[PDB]
């Protein structure tokens, strides 16, 4: 469609999509995971030096898991940096993303959070552990199809 | 304070999980027995004390030097760390201020020609307030006060 | 400091229902509850504003209807009548049951009159409703109010 | 007494029972002689699952939930939780509601920096003004209790149309009294640390995050401003009529604990200026004067206008978060508290991600404990301004 | 078949080797297998079931349920 | 590292108690039914809880020795203890110091 | 059974302290444990800040007698001032078990009474602290204001003044000790303390 | 070279003067009047918006469920049976568990008949948790008035002290909140 | 039957109180203490008074 980073920075053998725009004007990009570490790297050599909100969601209870990356061009002053968002759609039967920790280190703990909540295994970043659940927990609690067990503490007050 | 005494009489024992059960109960006793024993030295008036004790304040310093043995006893006899570390820390603190205390008492023992506290006060109760040792030891009083704190 | 004997149990056996006037800083009236429990009574310390319609909660069955947090249904729980279930599930040679209400304030005069008449009617049941306030622990019978 | 004495590096637990106001996190540090070699922070002892609760809550019934992440400046959390369906549906807020929001958020920033400042001075060794900081925090508590109903957290004050209720009849006067009381206190708090050489010896070079290393680690707020970056989201994003005032973002060039202290003290001094400049330019002034002007001048004459209201079309509880996604943010007391909302024309969100201001500042804590001593741990953890309800959420 | 408001129960053999079983444990709790889980939302081939346990709701497939 | 599942009315404590110390053993795990005495525990229902616990720890063979599985065993034993209390085989204590009914109020059967 | 969760008949237990000397010594015992009441400096969530608002100067914590303690061994009371998760619950039962026997618990806030706003859709919140600990006084309010907390302390003092000194024996634990052999596989310690020295931070 | 000996004594005497100054100014803290709101005899008044215990009026209730659908945890147990003799909703046994309640008063705002009001009552501590299940007659009780207890000197906190006052301890005789009210500018201008 | 009835409008006249010049709606009458409901604000408050400090209005 359009996009001031797709038509501007993504014509250097990277082959990305364009999901449209957000409701805050943020341009979205759909990226196949196999060239994520390429497409983020050219975005780090462009000026997007600040990774905020490495989120992840479900996009349907049986559909593909998504791992989002909200980049921004953090300069020294005001007035609205370009602020792009990347999306990586991974299959649920094998959720696996190359980690962006060696580009932005902010995803040291945000990838741990998205792995703890969804099971998206991040390849490359050092600690892939449960960061919020107990470290011996079984299951991924923020999926739509998470059957939470009937622990006695989780039951009603009686 | 009295309730804070009495409640601590009513509470049970704990014995932390492999504690020595002899050194554990003795640590507080070893650290508070010589402090109580050092109350022979203090007068509330001329012959209003337990004993004159010709080596008075030197015996007080010698008895106060037994405190970093009950400290190390209470540090060791618990099976956890951070109290062994705390015990070594308190014993290293408690021996770093014995010697300035001894030197500040040594200046008063110079000026008093003795170590008994009756003779120490009697060399100040001659002119009331001008013969007090704080005017003649202005920095010795500070050394003793900071080392005793 | 006010070595209290066992006169409190005698005023309880006399009046049947006495209003306590406790200092509001804490536990200076529980010595009387322990004196009362040492004479053979069974005290049932519970908070009065949590009870509603004491004719129904004390001696009647009442549906509790606990909280469904958007998950269960209404699920009415029929709690047994508190005074008679705690009186029948008691030793037969005990001195009786005592309802120790710790908030006599924020209750009406009608509930006070009902509590006094309830202690008068069925034989072994006494209430020590704590209407609070006074500078020392002092108690009156629940006669006028 | 089975504690032996090895020559290998030990391990200090610093577990979830913290005997001070430090939250619930483990801080398993090694520290061979004194140098902290490694640091594994264990997180999640307050993980109650707000992101999964949010997908089953309407926004009108998730506003009581959002005080519990940053539970020292609670309304900041409402300041994103309200602003996330506000910018999907395009619901405009009145000017008076926006100024009331600015006043509440800057009072929350003052209270958040006060609750940081108490434990920070207690950890650095001052420990005298710990009991004097809670007094002004109780002043802010009693200011919040008049307007919002509750104290520091459980406010239902922010709504999609603005603010749930306008101010009380004596609120502007007492808030001006609190600011006239509180202007010398921040100078006293600055002179407590900077005019004492033992404290600045304890705080110089302790945690040496760079300017570019702060951008790479995703630091925000006073941890980013102390490294050198003039990045305030109230200025970068033209947010909620914050540009109608004249305040300067405080920055420092070092990046250590003293720089973070200076940035937070000057943030208090700038937020009270924003409070004064918003109380002056409040549309209609105080609520007693505005209610009197809309009482005596009929039912007309611009005091019944839209931008002089406290609520912009008070909405039904069955308000549908419309289909679409974006990412709102505020600059809270720790900076960049963000919400990623992917609502899909349901009464509930489909995904409500919480980007916490100090979950991304606590990952730099092993990097900041590299060449430091033992007793400089709680200073560095003090300088992050960590609140574990936001870190875990 | 299954609509909004029907008390459904989860068929375990239909659930045991699906991609819905990847999200949770393979040791399913017994509140699934009693006829008390209420369907609250259907968004095409999947239903949101609210069980009377005070824990979050599950999005399961429509052929993994049956009306009790 | 001692593996355990400590809630009310059950304590799992993977290991064996020696004197007042529980030493962490791999291939055993203890059980401490009601360590605070909210319930009465006659020997018939106590043997029932013991048999249910041995059945639960036999059915949990082959899994990990994590605290998650110990918490699962303890929670299933908690549901069994509450089922015995709800059936009427177990009463509340009424000699305790708290009396807060952590497994439901007394209530009549039907109405 | 006709009563679903029944209470049980006691064994007719009575002390029958007709002595007035030991009754006054019991009064001294209850007043002494009543007017000291040293709580554990225990936090974990929102409510702790209101608990800290008691320790400050506007509401005074000390004027009922209670100074906060760092170690649970010196702690007489525990005010569970916040949400108990599935991760925090064994730590909380451990730091309650490490206290001397005349100990008291106050379930502060809705998160420890019933797990108040997390009692609906949370997967990692213990619905009530009385699923773990015997609780003396329950304290409502989501952030209960400090007057409500030192009202819960007043009701705790009313609870303490009732306790008999001959009735010590309710402070027991009453072991049952059923040991079973199991066939589960031991896993290595996943969380060791190696964060930056782990050989995965250095290079991809 | 005595440049580090005199600097040593200078640092020592500067620390000594700092300790003496801080000891003089911590001795000026004892003369100040204590700000302690002494709770059981000085219960501080809550504000006009407090959100304490919820009050319920059993006759002003149309037996809808708006107070459940706006509560964050769907807490109030309202159950009704439809009486076709009258064809209204006919509530019976409304109740709210106050051990689960988070006291946000969402149910108070979204009440179409102004049935649910909120009170100034916060001293809700109980020994038994299940006593916090206030049914329709329990929570239909008149709340505890702090200014009508003859053991309490009630204290206005900060937002009800007139125009220069910071603490409500030195208040002479019931001085009002800040100043004028909207029935004054209508008479002024 | 002539005394203060529930359902009307009131206004407080107790001068040394936090609630002064406040118009309210009387809601419940037990034992003389009158509990009035205040519509002022987003949350409806119920504040208890007595008949010695209340007087009904004639205008509304
Ligand atoms: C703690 C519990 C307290 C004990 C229960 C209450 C006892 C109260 C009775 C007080 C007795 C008066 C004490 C006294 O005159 O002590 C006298 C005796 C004997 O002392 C003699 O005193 C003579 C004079 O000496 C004094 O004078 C000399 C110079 O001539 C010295 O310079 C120096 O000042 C001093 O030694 C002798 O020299 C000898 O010292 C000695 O023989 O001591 C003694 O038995 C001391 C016995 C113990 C006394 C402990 C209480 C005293 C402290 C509180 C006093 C307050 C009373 C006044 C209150 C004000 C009310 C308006
Ligand atoms: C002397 C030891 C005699 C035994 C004491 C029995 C316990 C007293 C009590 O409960 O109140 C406690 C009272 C204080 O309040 C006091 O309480 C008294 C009782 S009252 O409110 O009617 O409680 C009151 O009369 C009195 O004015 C008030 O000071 O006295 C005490 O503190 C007794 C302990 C002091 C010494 C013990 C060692
Ligand atoms: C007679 C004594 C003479 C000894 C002089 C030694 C000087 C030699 C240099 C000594 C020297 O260089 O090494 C001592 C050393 C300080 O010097 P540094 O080596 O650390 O300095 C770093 C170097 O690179 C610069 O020289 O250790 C200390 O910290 C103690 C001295 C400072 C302590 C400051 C506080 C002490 C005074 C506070 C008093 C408080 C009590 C009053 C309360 C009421
Ligand atoms: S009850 Fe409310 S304030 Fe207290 S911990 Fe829970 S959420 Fe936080
Ligand atoms: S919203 Fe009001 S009228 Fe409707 S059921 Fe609830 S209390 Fe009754
Ligand atoms: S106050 Fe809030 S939590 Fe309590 S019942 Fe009303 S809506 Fe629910």
């Amino acid at each position: 469609e359009a996009g001031p980073v797709g038509r501007l920075l993504q014509s250097q053998n990277l082959s990305v999509e364009s999901l449209g725009r957000d409701a805050s004007g943020v341009e979205m990009i759909k990226v196949d995971r196999d060239r994520l570490l390429a497409v983020c790297q050219t975005l780090y050599a462009d000026g997007f030096n600040y990774l905020r909100c490495q989120a992840a969601y479900d996009s349907g209870p049986g559909q593909d898991l998504v791992s989002t990356y909200h980049l921004i061009k953090l300069s020294d002053n005001a007035d609205r940096p370009p602020e792009v968002r990347i999306k990586v759609f991974v299959p649920r039967d094998d959720p696996r993303v190359p980690s962006v920790y060696w580009i932005w280190k902010t995803a040291d703990w945000q990838e741990r959070e998205s792995y703890d909540m969804f099971g998206i295994v991040y390849e490359g970043h050092p600690n892939l552990k449960r960061i919020l659940m107990p470290e011996d927990w079984v299951g991924w609690p923020l999926r739509k199809d998470y059957i939470t067990p009937d622990f006695y503490e989780l039951q009603e007050a009686y | 304070p009295l309730a804070d005494g009495l409640k601590l009489i009513f509470k049970e024992d704990v014995l932390p999980a492999n504690s020595d059960r002899w050194l554990f109960t003795l640590g507080p006793a070893v650290v508070v027995i010589p402090v109580f024993l050092s109350y022979i030295i203090v007068p509330f008036g001329q012959n209003l004390l337990i004993s004159n004790l010709a080596m008075g304040v030197f015996l007080w310093i010698a008895l106060s030097s037994i405190a970093p043995i009950g400290l190390l006893m209470a540090g060791y006899a618990s099976n956890n760390k951070y109290s062994l570390l705390g015990g070594l820390r308190a014993a290293a603190q408690s021996i770093s201020y014995e010697i300035p205390l001894a030197l500040a008492v040594l200046a008063v023992a110079m000026m008093s020609n003795g170590l008994g506290t009756v003779e120490i006060v009697e060399q100040q109760s001659q002119y009331g307030i001008l013969s007090w040792n704080v005017w003649r030891q202005p920095i010795g009083f500070l050394v003793f006060w900071i080392a005793a704190l | 400091g006010l070595l209290a004997g066992y006169q409190f149990v005698k005023d309880l056996e006399s009046a049947g229902a006495l209003a306590l006037f406790v200092p509001p800083e804490g536990g200076f009236e529980g010595r009387y509850q322990r004196r009362l429990r040492s004479k053979g009574y069974t005290t049932l310390p519970m908070s009065a504003p949590g009870l509603g319609d004491l004719a129904a909660y004390l001696t009647q069955e009442h549906g509790i209807r606990p909280a469904h947090t958007g998950k269960e249904d209404i699920r009415v729980y029929f709690q047994p009548p508190l005074v008679t279930y705690h009186l029948e599930n008691l030793p037969p040679n005990a001195k009786g049951l005592v309802l120790w209400l710790i908030d006599g304030k924020r209750l009406s005069k009608q509930e006070f009159a009902y509590l006094a008449q309830l202690t008068q009617t069925l034989p072994k049941f006494k209430v020590v409703v704590e209407v609070g306030g006074d500078r020392v622990v002092r108690w009156e019978p629940l006669a006028d109010w | 007494p089975k504690i032996e004495t090895r020559t290998e590096p030990m391990v200090i637990n610093m577990g979830p029972h913290h005997p001070s106001m430090h939250g619930v996190l483990r801080l398993m540090v090694t520290l061979d002689g004194e140098d902290v070699i490694d640091c594994e922070p264990v997180i999640g002892y307050l993980h109650r699952g707000m992101e999964k609760i949010a997908e089953n809550r309407t926004n009108i019934m998730f506003i009581p939930y959002v005080s519990r992440w940053d539970y020292a400046a609670g309304m900041f959390n409402e300041a994103v939780t309200v602003n996330a369906p506000e910018k999907l549906a395009g619901i405009p807020v009145p000017k008076r509601a926006s100024y009331i929001r600015v006043i509440m958020l800057e009072l929350n920033r003052i209270a958040n920096h006060l609750l940081w400042l108490g434990p920070f001075l207690a950890d650095v060794g001052a420990q005298t003004p710990f009991f004097y900081i809670f007094r002004e925090r109780e002043y802010i508590y009693d200011l919040f209790e008049a307007a919002t109903g509750m104290r520091f957290i459980n406010n239902n004050y922010f709504r999609i149309g603005g603010v749930a209720a306008d101010l009380t009849y004596g609120w502007v006067t007492k808030c001006r009294d609190f600011c006239d009381y509180f202007l010398p206190k921040v100078d006293e708090y600055e002179r407590l640390i900077t005019n004492n050489p033992i404290f600045v010896r304890r705080l110089q070079g302790v945690g040496k995050i760079s300017r570019e290393e702060a951008i790479n680690w995703g630091l925000s707020g006073p941890m980013l401003r102390a490294s050198g970056v003039k990045w305030d989201l109230r200025k970068v994003d033209h947010y909620e009529c914050y540009d109608d005032f004249d305040w300067d973002v405080p920055v420092a060039t070092e990046g250590d604990c003293l720089a973070r202290y200076i940035v937070r003290i000057q943030e208090m001094r700038e937020s009270v200026k924003i409070i004064r400049q918003a109380l002056d330019g409040l549309p209609g002034g105080p609520y007693e004067n505005l209610e009197a002007k809309r009482m005596l001048e009929g039912a007309k004459s611009e005091w019944n206008g839209f931008d002089y209201q406290y609520i912009g079309k008070k909405l039904s509880p069955t308000f549908k978060i419309p289909k679409g996604e974006h990412y709102v943010r505020v600059e809270s007391g720790k900076g960049e508290l963000g919400i990623y909302l992917i609502g899909d024309d349901n009464v509930f969100p489909w995904r409500w991600k919480i980007r916490p201001p100090d979950f991304n500042n606590l990952q730099v804590l092993p990097q900041l404990l590299k060449g430091m001593k033992v007793a400089d741990i709680v200073a560095i953890l003090g300088s992050i301004d960590v609140i574990m309800g936001s870190v875990d959420r | 078949a299954i609509k909004k408001g029907d008390l459904v129960k989860v068929v375990a053999e239909k659930l045991a080797n699906s991609l819905e079983a990847l999200a949770s444990d393979h040791r399913y709790p017994p509140y699934l297998f009693e006829g008390r889980g209420e369907v609250v939302d259907i968004r095409g081939d999947y239903a949101q079931i609210k069980f009377p346990v005070p824990t979050p709701t599950v999005w399961l497939r429509l052929d993994q349920l049956e009306v009790a | 590292m001692l593996l355990k599942s400590t809630t009310r009315h059950v304590h799992i404590y993977a290991g064996h108690v020696v004197d007042g110390e529980v030493h962490p053993d791999t291939e055993t795990l203890t059980l401490n039914v009601d360590p605070d005495n909210e319930l009465e525990w006659n020997e018939a229902a106590l043997a029932k809880v013991e048999a249910k616990f041995r059945e639960l720890v036999a059915n949990a063979a082959g899994e990990d020795l994590t605290e998650y599985n110990l918490r699962r065993i303890g929670s299933d034993l908690e549901h069994f203890i509450r089922s015995l209390l709800m059936q009427g085989e177990i009463g509340y204590n009424l000699n305790s110091r708290v009396r807060n009914y952590s497994l439901g109020i007394p209530r009549v059967n039907h109405s | 059974p006709a009563i679903l969760n029944p209470i049980a008949r006691p064994e007719v237990p009575q002390e029958l302290a007709e002595n007035i000397i030991l009754t006054s010594l019991n009064d001294v015992y209850d007043w002494a444990r009543l007017s000291s009441l040293w709580p554990l400096m225990y936090g974990t969530a929102c409510c702790f800040i209101e608990f800290a608002a008691m320790i400050g100067s506007r509401f005074d914590f000390d004027r009922f007698g209670l100074v906060p303690r760092n170690s649970p061994r010196q702690a007489d009371l525990i005010i569970t001032s916040g949400t108990i998760t599935m991760k925090m619950a064994p730590a909380l039962v451990r730091l309650y078990e490490q206290m001397p026997s005349p100990k008291y618990v106050i379930a502060m806030g809705a998160c420890t009474i019933t797990g108040g706003m997390f009692s609906s859709d949370s997967y990692s919140a213990v619905r009530g602290v009385d699923k773990l600990i015997p609780v003396d006084v329950y304290l409502p309010g989501c952030p209960p204001r400090p007057e409500a907390i030192m009202d819960a302390i007043v009701k705790l003092r009313k609870k303490i003044a009732n306790e008999h000194i001959n009735e010590r024996g309710n402070l027991a634990q009453t072991h049952r000790l059923f040991t079973a052999k199991h066939k589960m596989k031991p896993v290595p310690p996943i969380l060791t303390g190696q964060y930056l020295n782990a050989p995965s931070r250095q290079a991809p | 070279f005595l440049n580090q000996i005199t600097n040593y004594a200078k640092e020592a005497v500067q620390s000594a003067k700092y300790i003496g100054q801080g000891l003089s100014v911590t001795f000026d803290h004892m003369r100040r009047r204590p700000i302690t709101v002494q709770y059981p005899y000085e219960k501080l008044i809550p504000s006009e918006r407090f959100r304490g215990r919820i009050h319920f009026e059993f006759d002003k209730c149309i037996a809808c469920e708006v107070c459940v659908r706006v509560c964050p945890i769907n807490l109030p147990v309202v159950d009704w049976v439809f009486n076709k003799e009258l064809k209204k909703k006919e509530l019976k046994h409304y109740s709210i568990d106050f051990g689960v309640c988070i006291f946000c008063a969402n149910c108070v705002e979204y009440c179409p008949t102004n049935c649910l009001s909120v009170t100034e009552e916060y001293e809700l501590a109980t020994y038994d948790r299940h006593e916090l299940n206030y049914d329709s007659v329990a929570m239909g009780r008149i709340p505890y008035k702090v200014t009508q207890d003859p053991m309490v000197t009630p204290i206005r906190e900060f937002a009800y002290l007139p125009a220069g006052v910071m603490s409500g301890h030195d208040l002479p005789a019931g001085a009002q909140r800040a100043g004028e009210r909207p029935e004054a500018i209508a008479n002024t201008a | 039957i002539m005394t203060i009835l529930p359902g009307m409008t009131v206004k407080v006249t107790n001068p040394n109180d936090t609630y002064y010049q406040f118009q309210g709606i009387v809601q419940r009458i037990t034992d003389g203490k009158v509990a009035v409901l205040f519509e002022g604000g987003n949350w409806d408050k119920l504040v208890t008074f007595q008949a010695s400090e209340l007087e009904p209005v004639v205008v509304t």
